[PDB]
């Protein structure tokens, strides 16, 4: 039996599901103030500064009941605008609103993309409050301040000045039609960190007042110094008079908790309320300054550094990353020493769940709603290796699985890292907590995502060492972390931490069907009657032909976003750096230089992202035997059937985004026969050699493709193929597919998924198409499972659920997770969600509240095949 | 005058927020938004002494520096080192 | 005898007289608007913006007679303030104005700078026009323009982002204290671009159209790839976006003067003076867009550089470089197709000079009076070896000195890189220029010079070729060169051109002699009764204990200063980069890195000034002898004696900064034995063993100390060793030295010259003297020598003058000058000098009209060793 | 009404110019300064359209652009792209 969450746990999730996601103008208004109050200060320090102020002048919301404190912005699920990266998305929109006109049309990719109207979301303006960008409710009354804030970033946000330069790149018309028909789903400068994991060493193990003290002392070593290194020697000098900056913020905000927690404390009548806001006092003001001195403040501290990063800019998947082996020092010597119990740090972890659940990403709605649903994937990883190359679990660990038991919250979503070295006790905690259909733990390959790390890192000298403190960067951006020496509790522990920038940046999701759609179509974009692609006018005589020609668009494509991409990453880094992520990143620190100039100890990060592999390999299969290799039909037949739809009507009228529904029309039978054909020919995911052949020549093609291109950071690209739900997005914008994918559905989930419907040979078979090629070529790849709850009764159930990982894994399989839900009660949630306000679902890489998640990824959800045993 | 302008207010959302002497769930706007007798003010640009000559829209001057620069009335300012109530 | 200058010369000439030296607002103002309305823009291009507003914004002057044309600014002797480089200077003293209070007083090294009040220089306020920094006239309604225009830059110019970062370095108050005892004359950011020699090979060779060109087709491979450089690969797109903006400038620039021209031309009644106003507006239509085709267009066009850059910094010694082998390819193409003949030729060249002798430099006064003495080291080498290792003079050359000699004015010097394969002919013809007394030709010693080029620049790669390519930065600063290819009439010709930022900037003048003061006193001041230096309490109980005193004092105060002056360097170098200069300076534009990041070739170009040394060397050889060795007076009795300036009046109250009196005060009878003692003591210049001894120890201990010092751009520092005008101010702080020279007086002149009236051995025993160490060691050594008109008599008395600069150069001397002129002409002038308006003496690296010297350097000229034969 | 405001007259210094017609040397103030009948208005901001406002010491707005700066009067202006004739 999982036991009863505690009683503030409840407490507070009873005040959770109530809660709006909110934005507000504090952090947003004292940012921009202090940045051009400090206007010719050096960038770094500027950066610093204002940061630091967006911090520590916001106002301090503690909750009663709270033991672990702290939010991005005065409300839980709270956020606000950076105008200085982008505002685009919403300052028409404002401005509109001051002027009492009618709102702008959306962005295409924000207009394809849907934000789940329930939950928190404010998907529409109501009472005195306005929907910001199809999610976010900003009270009325902010909407000035939102345009005043915003009004001087005009031409010079990040957006703004690096789309000046993308322009005179020769690619620029060509890069603008791929982002208006959605063939790459959003812009590098929307979310410049995340995909990365967090590094909490620095405040863990030296405090706030130490860390100024480290920087006062390089400052006396460096200031004014270059030693032998003309380009970045005097930079040393700034690097650490702007840490010094940061770290004054991170502790005088901390202050300001400590503050609202003295308050609290002084107006509470509740004895034992009182005594715990007394408690938080102490925590705030003891981490505002002072090294960690026990699990309570050490986690708390960790919250701090978490909040400080996804207050710098706007981002998801700042991983917390493997945070049980991180505080196990400060977890154990509490539990040793008399401090606190296990079912008090499960306590604390419960409500560390309701912490991470409540962070939100403000972002355009292509991102919020098109790209993560909301989630904003603070991966917490758990297990692999540790520094000495043993099984890494930690007592702390078990715990934390334990608590993402008790408190059923979407964040953070826990990522085993398996290992053969991984003590059968834990994996089966673990698969016992994913049998529960949470969606987590999900499991990741610790020996392929190593063997990544040696593969992509290699050339910055990445180490076996190094490679085994690797993890997730947001769902499943294996991203380097390196190992640091804690001193305490009289001992060293080398405890992990991320070492890379972002992992998940640069050519964003491109959807390769709709690029095989205009190889079809000419380069004319049939759904939207533009024309994207310079027509090619080959006639498509053989499969080669075409496929060669989907290369050629592929490469185009790829390198025109990516030469923007560069530039817009490269003016962020440039004049809008990391602050806090600089203090905390290795090897910022030891080498005076942030992470824009390559502080990081590993930058081969950036890399070019699929989307919809298998219906393209599908489409592929159905064409080349179909086409080509009976010539039972003609390529124009073809071509003419997907623009028609096969005689279906398109989900833009029917809004279901699946093939679960197909209305017929009076071209139906026209079609009949080669839909037919299209359904039956070879389908990933079967073990079907046909199909898996061009699979796997997809995977060596891409690899070369990807490591042709340079990033900003002058590494090669690599491949990254995940979903995310953006699936949804650009399975929207492109017709009906050669593997009889109606138009306007759903793209294929994951990466390694069997397509909706496919899989008719079972589980086994998908991973065994899913492994003809070496999983460690790329950085991931993503497969979903979704069983009915069945087939994993019982312990006998976990262990055989456990047993499907293993064999996965053991093929070299990167990554697995699972759905454990009769799709049944999905079906019934989409049509009543008030009955179902707690229900969460795995989608990819996250799991989120069903009433927040769009009818698209629902339908697609709803749709996955369910394995019964 | 309102919940959303006490002290004792825990924010929460763009609609709601809590008392923290009750623990119950208060609007910010409409029926039940009026502040009780326990109403003691929270710190905002509105009520300092360093803020003026607020527009219709609550942007006011911010005069607690020497250059003086734009501030909104509803900012909180509880951590504003240089804060004085009015 | 000499032909008599040209009429156009001559009548411009009499309108030169009597010009004030005029500060304006155009430029600064036109330069801070375009600034701030691109604020957000990358700085590169938000800075080549504003270098190009500021120029192509302005009033273009054309004067009657002219026929080239361009000024700094609409002024003839015009120059504006930077106040986003530096304005305490006089930012104070506006807004004093402003305000109607008292002006505040000067700082230190200003208030003991002097300005000569004579010829164009504006030292006082009068009518409605306004003194600034004690030199230049500002009208009295552009005050309130200057105000305005340096107000948004507190808080921000490199002045001050700098100050607040030195202010970090542990060594500040230090600092602080070296410069308010004028230890340290100037700041680096006072002048950070120049001593270096432009390059003008880019607009030669393409124009300004073909630049443009060039940088869109950069642009257009380049923006938003980094290749495999994450540090500077970005920067390339922004690089040649900067260069096509700052080119888009020098081309609307040279559209203004032309448009000019064809306004007067519309005008002018003189058929004449039309004719000029015509071919005036198509030179300057043309070299706004074309690869110049003649020579007038050439030369013109290397006059729009010059002016691009010495308008783009506050900045001194901007050299021509060697002209004559630049334009040799333009010059024979119109002499042979019989578009010039020679003697229209050496008119270009004549009014040439015109040019260059108004380019003003606006600075503080301690920079325009206390070194430059308003000389702005425009310097013009010619000879030396070409690409191909033979003799570099040109039949152009001539026509160079040709022009100096019959239109007399103090710019361009002219500076013979002395080469044994130069002919005879053209000694002889530079010689027989020199000896005319006008100061140029100065002698330079070829080999000694490509030695120190290879050996100080070895570590980046110097070869023979680009070694040959040196020449003189600013007076003698030796500065990198190359030869590139320039295609013309035909042919290529490999031109010379600079390939190094500044090589006159690190740490400024150091007065030894007072640092040697403050070793006897403690670390105390005695002058203004300040502690300077922490007190060393060490009882001098030797020479050695001394000399290391001295060491220690030279190191803490090469230390701090160069920390300073590195953020000083490095701010500049970051948030205002050179526009201009990174167009021309090779290898910017081929690399795609400007100034700042190290574009240019040579970048090991920062360095430490020394000055006094040979005040300090017989200051050693004084104490050795009279204390230590015949230890006939006590270390307390000779530090007494300093003190009280052995009895005598002092220059702060008799003005006179020479031993060219002595008002023989009473008290003297006291000191008079140690008095002589002091005098007698060997003394450095005499081929006296026991002094030349020291001087030998000094130099070798100086290279290793500067060694071990590094720039901001990474490199070692070397030792400068000129004195320009800084032995004045210098030796106004210096107390009376233990060589006899008396409180208050200037410094020995130069680095290797006598110290007044000390050589007593011939001119011979002086060069022997001056080279008993490797003058290569260092980047210079400056020798001054004054003779007797009489003593160079006679074609005969030309070739005796070439045989003494021979004698020299080939014991390896580096460099030596002349004046020749009977000192009582300079004694009587200085007693009316309202009746000397065109008299010019060579003071050190340069020759300046007397009534523009201020009285110490007066004095010291005066004084001066004459020599008869 | 002064050489100084001509088209005609030639910069030299702060206290001085040359008359382009005359090539004669001309003063800036006071007696000998006041415009010939052959005058024509040098352009400088002071007489552009985009012009305005001036206070006291001759600074004013220019209009110029979309976004206001400010400007002097005596400023020249036959060189600004965008400077036009009152
Ligand atoms: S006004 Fe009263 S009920 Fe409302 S938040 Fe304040 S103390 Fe609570
Ligand atoms: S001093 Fe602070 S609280 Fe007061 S108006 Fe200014 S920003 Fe607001
Ligand atoms: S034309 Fe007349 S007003 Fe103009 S500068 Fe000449 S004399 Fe003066
Ligand atoms: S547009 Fe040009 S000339 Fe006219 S007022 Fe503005 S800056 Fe002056």
């Amino acid at each position: 039996d999982i036991p009863e969450a505690k009683e503030s746990t409840q407490k507070l999730m009873d005040i959770y599901y109530t809660l709006k996601v909110t934005a507000d103008m504090e952090a947003a208004y004292w940012y921009n103030r202090t940045w051009w109050e400090n206007d010719g200060e050096v960038i770094e320090v500027r950066r610093a500064k204002a940061v630091a102020a967006s911090l520590s002048h916001m106002t301090p919301t503690i909750l009663p009941y709270e033991k672990l404190v702290m939010n991005k912005t005065k409300n839980v699920r709270g956020a606000f605008p950076f105008p200085w990266v982008c505002a685009s998305f919403f300052n028409a929109q404002a401005e509109a609103l001051m002027n009492e006109v009618d709102a702008p049309a959306e962005n295409e990719a924000d207009s394809v993309s849907v934000v789940g109207a329930g939950g928190g979301n404010v998907t529409e303006s109501y009472g005195n409050v306005i929907s910001i960008a199809k999610k976010f409710g900003m009270r009325k009354e902010e909407i000035p301040v939102l345009v005043k804030t915003s009004k001087p970033w005009e031409g010079i946000s990040v957006e703004e000045l690096s789309n000046k330069y993308s322009k005179m790149t020769p690619g620029y018309d060509q890069f603008k039609n791929i982002m208006e028909s959605v063939i790459c789903m959003f812009d590098s400068f929307a979310i410049p960190q995340g995909r990365e994991v967090i590094n909490y060493y620095m405040p863990l193990q030296y405090g706030f007042d130490g860390i100024i003290k480290l920087c006062d002392e390089k400052i006396a070593e460096v200031m004014g110094e270059a030693g032998d290194d003309g380009d970045f020697g005097m930079s040393r000098g700034y690097y650490y008079a702007a840490m010094k900056e940061i770290t004054k913020g991170l502790s005088a905000w901390c202050e300001n908790y400590s503050k609202r927690a003295k308050y609290l404390a002084s107006i509470e009548t509740d004895s034992e309320i009182k005594a715990n806001y007394e408690k938080i006092e102490e925590v705030m003001g003891n981490i505002a300054h002072k090294k960690p001195a026990n699990f309570w403040e050490a986690i708390q501290m960790t919250l701090c550094c978490h909040f400080g990063v996804v207050n710098e800019d706007p981002q998801s998947g700042l991983s917390i990353g493997r945070l049980g082996q991180v505080l196990q020092p400060f977890y154990e010597k509490d539990v040793e020493d008399g401090i606190m119990t296990d079912e008090e740090v499960i306590e604390l972890l419960e409500l560390y769940r309701i912490k991470i659940t409540c962070i939100e990403c403000f972002a355009s709605a292509g991102v919020s709603g098109g790209v993560l649903s909301g989630n904003t994937f603070n991966n917490l990883s758990l297990g692999g290796q540790n520094y000495d190359g043993l099984s890494a679990v930690t007592p702390l660990e078990y715990l934390i699985v334990e608590a993402g038991m008790r408190n059923q919250t979407p964040q953070p979503t826990l990522s085993v890292l398996y290992d053969e070295k991984t003590p059968e006790d834990f994996l089966m905690k673990a698969a016992s907590c994913t049998k529960l259909g949470l969606g987590y733990p999900a499991w990741m390959n610790n020996q392929t995502g190593m063997n990544f790390m040696m593969r992509n890192y290699g050339p910055e000298g990445m180490d076996l060492h190094d490679a085994r403190a690797w993890c997730l960067g947001g769902c499943l951006e294996s991203a380097p972390g390196c190992f640091l020496p804690l001193e305490y509790n009289g001992k060293v522990t080398m405890i992990p931490g991320g070492a890379s920038p972002t992992c998940g940046t640069g050519v964003h999701f491109i959807g390769m069907p709709k690029v095989l759609e205009l190889v079809l179509t000419n380069g004319l974009d049939k759904r939207t009657g533009k024309q994207v692609y310079p027509p090619h006018n080959k006639k498509l005589d053989s499969y080669e032909t075409m496929v060669n020609q989907w290369k050629e668009y592929m490469e185009l494509t790829t390198d025109v976003v990516n030469r923007c991409n560069n530039i817009q990453m490269d003016i962020w880094r440039k004049y809008n750096m990391p602050a806090v992520n600089s203090l905390l990143k290795p090897d910022c620190f030891k080498k005076g230089k942030h992470i824009g100039t390559m502080g990081a100890r590993y930058n081969s990060c950036i890399n070019f992202e699929s989307c919809g592999t298998i219906t393209f390999v599908n489409s592929l299969s159905s064409i080349k035997k179909n086409v080509f290799d009976d010539s039972k039909f003609t390529i124009e037949e073809m071509t003419d059937a997907m623009l028609n739809n096969f005689g279906f009507k398109t989900a833009y009228e029917t809004e279901v985004f699946s093939p679960d529904f197909r209305e017929s029309t009076d071209k139906s039978t026209k079609y009949e026969k080669i839909f037919a054909a299209c359904v039956n020919a070879p389908k990933y995911g079967n073990a079907d050699k046909y199909a898996d052949e061009i699979f796997k020549a997809y995977h060596y093609y891409i690899y070369d493709m990807t490591h042709k291109f340079r990033s900003y950071y002058g590494k090669p690209l690599y491949l990254c193929q995940i979903s995310v739900s953006t699936h949804g997005p650009q399975g929207f914008v492109t017709l009906a597919t050669a593997d009889g994918r109606l138009a306007g559905t759903t793209y294929s989930d994951g990466s390694v998924s069997a397509a909706a419907g496919t899989d008719k040979n079972g589980i086994y078979a998908i991973f065994e198409s899913a492994t003809v090629y070496d999983h460690s070529m790329h950085q991931n790849a993503q497969m979903n499972l979704k069983l009915h709850p069945t087939a994993v009764k019982g312990i006998n159930g976990t262990r055989k659920l456990l047993d499907l990982v293993r064999a996965y894994m053991r093929k070299g399989g990167f990554h697995v997770q699972f759905n454990v839900v009769d799709s049944k009660t999905l079906r019934d949630a989409q049509l009543t969600p008030e009955k179902y306000r707690e229900l969460m679902v795995r989608v990819a890489g996250f799991t989120q509240y069903w009433c927040e998640i769009g009818k698209p990824i629902q339908d697609e959800v709803i749709y996955r095949t369910e394995y019964d045993k | 005058m309102r919940h959303y302008d006490c002290k004792n207010y825990i924010n929460l959302d763009c609609e709601k927020g809590l008392c923290a002497l009750t623990k119950g769930m208060v609007p910010i706007d409409g029926e039940g938004s009026e502040a009780c007798p326990n109403f003691k003010p929270a710190e905002k640009c509105g009520n300092c002494k360093n803020f003026c000559n607020p527009d219709k829209y609550g942007l006011g001057t911010c005069t607690g520096l020497e250059k003086e620069n734009w501030a909104y009335a509803t900012c909180g300012a509880s951590a504003c080192p240089s804060y004085k109530a009015e």
